[PDB]
């Protein structure tokens, strides 16, 4: 379990294995044992991650012998692990800045979600909690015009590349199919099922009608099954909170399941099935592909490297925040400007223009009031 | 020098589609210097339970009398909301209360889709065609949450305070992380809080500082308040529950009781400060709070941010 980075630079022993990937990206909370490495041990039945061991945006790997499978998890600004560090760091080293700081990072893991997508069969988001965040409405309609304008330059970068023909037409190995996972948090502790059915109901209304989930299996970026589970709520469980086990116990000394629903799923990819999830009024036909280890990392090394997806990326929610705080300082300029010993009847203006309107940005534009009235007289 | 009246259960003050409600100044009166209490957050986190707590309920009540209702387990084990629009209460006190409908909530727009660019941007203006009008018309302002962290959250609230009409009034904050564990008490972390919170609004221009100390409410005994650099005004809530034998388990939190007792008293002992340029009552700040709604819906910010997206 090693950094992306420093994987993909060579392997012997199992280049030649029939696998699967699976990325793991979402909000956390606060807490030593993370939502995502406690996936992945409890998955792998070992103890991969062991507990108590300029940029906030990382991924790390692990590969299951015993399984044949891959797993990628980000871990970007909206986990607390890495927020911490942005915060203590911006308290020892304004309201500019600022907004260059966390809208960059906002940014910066847009383009690393991308990469998951176009490299990955299955992936799970989480959430600590039930009642999924409604704002992934809009990252994922948003992503998707970013994807369609960098596509003709990633399709380059695997143009040599022993992937396939459906791969170097549209850089995914297929299209995902996406997967949620839930924390309870205490809440009603069958129950469960009947939520699980609830959710499932409401995420495909809420996507089907934001047109995210079309039809076509391959123009959508992430697909949703038709006769499965689709999502998955964690209980409670006793594990978290360790140092309140022992005290569970040091009281008594002194007087379906996770693996089976994404094992499911993992089994129609090795079986070289694929997912064939296309039923809006006319089925259609879903390219597939089960690579190697050593002909995946040919294709994701040459796509980790990509200037190209900056062009694409600084035009494609902090940058609707800047327009809004533009415009309604702009629109300010003119009315204080034009309605206005100077220096009391100068600052006079200026007092109207804080009423007017302010932004994220209105210290910079409050200048062109400043200047013009100190070039009149 | 009879009573006015007595309220047993809520009203309602805002329909559940957009729409005043004049159906509250027979329980107001026409003296001055009155506290106002709005409530922001998610779905399910645990609003419209602690705003009860704190008006006239307490806790060894039933759910079932709570003046705000809130979640039944058949709507919880099928997703749903409960409060649906904007409620109201006065107690004996005469404090005012203001549950409210969720912030980003799904049931919500779920049931739109069985019913103007797409319903997910409106969904986004009412929250914030909400948020504008309790930041507008309140003194203290109840940000609930049932995590830690919801980067979301924290970025919605400046697109607020950049909406309403109109120094200026900017009122108080309260951040309350209801269902806390036995990790959210340690001190070590506790610091970790303050630190992120006061990082992210620290251009907020709201009054989220310098008031509704836990840390000398008894809660932590022996901390020095030098341990804190910031010591924003947050607060925290846990989630309900011969002789050495009948020992309790090692909770590591004070009890649900003591601490809504304690939030109770910080909550009613918060400033009143005048919203408007003018001393007005509890009658006078009803018809304002009819002329701000009036001139949120038909605004200019709000449909200049809605194109936008
Ligand atoms: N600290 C806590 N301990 C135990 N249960 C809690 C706690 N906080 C909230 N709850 C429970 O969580 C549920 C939340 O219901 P509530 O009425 O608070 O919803 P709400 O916040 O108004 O949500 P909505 O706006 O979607 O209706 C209730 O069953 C309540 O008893
Ligand atoms: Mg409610």
């Amino acid at each position: 379990p090693v950094s992306l980075r420093d994987l993909l630079m060579g392997e012997p022993p199992w280049r030649e294995d029939e696998i699967c990937v699976v990325g793991i990206f979402g909000k956390t909370a606060l807490r030593l044992n993370s939502e995502k490495f406690s996936l992945v041990n409890t998955v792998c039945d070992r103890q991969v991650f062991p507990l108590f061991r300029q940029d906030y945006s990382l991924l790390q790997a692990y590969y299951s012998q015993e399984s044949k499978v891959l797993y990628l998890l980000l871990t970007s600004i909206c986990d607390n692990s890495q927020l911490l560090r942005a915060c203590r760091a911006l308290q020892s080293g304004p309201h500019a800045e600022a907004h260059e700081f966390w809208k960059h990072q906002e940014k910066l893991q847009c383009l690393s979600l991308l990469y998951l997508f176009s490299v990955c069969h299955i992936l799970l988001l989480v959430h600590p909690t039930c009642s999924f965040d409604i704002t992934y409405d809009r990252v994922f309609r948003a992503l998707d015009g970013l994807r369609q304008k960098v596509l003709p330059l990633l399709k380059t970068a695997i143009k040599d590349c022993p992937v396939g023909k459906d791969w170097k037409l549209n850089c995914r190995p297929c299209p995902p199919r996406l997967l949620f996972l839930f924390q309870l948090n205490g809440a009603l502790k069958s129950p469960k099922r009947r939520l699980q059915h609830a959710l499932e109901d409401q995420i495909y209304r809420i996507f089907r009608k934001s047109r995210v989930l079309t039809n076509q299996s391959i123009n959508c970026l992430f697909t949703v099954p038709a006769n499965q589970a689709f999502v998955y709520i964690v209980p409670g469980s006793q594990e978290e909170d360790p140092v309140g086990m022992l005290l569970d116990q040091l009281r008594s000394h002194c007087t379906f399941t996770l693996r089976e629903f994404l094992w499911q799923h993992v089994e129609l990819v090795l079986s070289k099935k694929g997912f064939d999830d296309s039923v809006g009024r006319n089925p259609q036909p879903s390219h597939f592909e089960l690579p190697t280890y050593q002909k995946w990392i040919s294709a994701a090394s040459k796509l980790y490297e990509v200037s190209k997806i900056l062009s694409s990326i600084k035009v494609l929610f902090l940058d609707i925040d800047t327009k809004f705080s533009e415009n309604r300082c702009q629109k300010a300029l003119p009315m204080a400007h034009s309605a206005y010993v100077h220096k009391n009847q100068l600052a006079q203006a200026l007092r109207v223009y804080s009423q007017h309107a302010r932004g994220p940005a209105f210290h910079k534009y409050a200048m062109q009031l400043h200047e013009d009235c100190y070039k009149f007289w | 020098l009879l009573p006015p009246e007595r309220m047993k259960h809520s009203i309602k003050l805002v329909d559940d589609q957009m729409n005043w409600c004049d159906s509250a100044i027979e329980y107001l009166l026409d003296q001055t210097d009155v506290l106002v209490v709005g409530v922001l957050g998610l779905q399910g986190t645990g609003k419209s339970m602690v705003m009860s707590l704190l008006s006239a309920n307490t806790p060894e009540e039933d759910q079932r009398t709570y003046v705000f209702r809130a979640q039944s387990a058949e709507m919880k084990e099928r997703g749903g909301n409960q409060t649906s629009g904007i409620d109201f209460f006065i107690t004996q006190e005469r404090i005012v209360f203001l549950d409210t409908q969720p912030i980003l909530s799904p049931s919500i727009l779920d049931h739109l889709i069985n019913n103007y660019n797409l319903p997910h941007t409106y969904v986004e203006m009412q929250s914030l065609q909400i948020a504008a009008f309790l930041f507008t018309v309140c003194h203290v302002v109840i940000v609930v949450q049932d995590w830690f962290t919801d980067l979301s959250l924290y970025r919605f609230l400046q697109t607020a305070e950049m909406v309403k009409p109109s120094t200026e009034y900017y009122p108080h904050l309260v951040f309350l992380q209801n269902k806390a564990r036995r990790e959210d008490f340690c001190p070590r972390k506790l610091r970790q809080m303050h630190l992120m919170i006061d990082q992210l609004m620290a251009h907020s221009h709201l009054r989220y500082k310098g008031t509704l100390s836990m840390l000398q409410c008894n809660v932590f005994p022996g901390l020095p308040p030098d341990f804190l650099d910031s010591e924003v005004n947050l607060f925290l809530v846990p989630f309900m529950d011969p002789l050495f034998s009948l020992l309790p388990g090692y909770r590591g939190h004070p009890s649900f009781q003591s601490l809504v007792s304690k939030l109770r008293s910080q909550v009613m002992s918060m400033a009143r400060p005048q919203l408007s340029h003018t001393i007005l009552t509890e009658k006078n700040w009803f018809h304002y709070a009819a002329r701000i709604w009036d001139g949120v819906r038909k605004s200019s910010a709000l449909a200049e941010y809605s194109r936008l997206l």
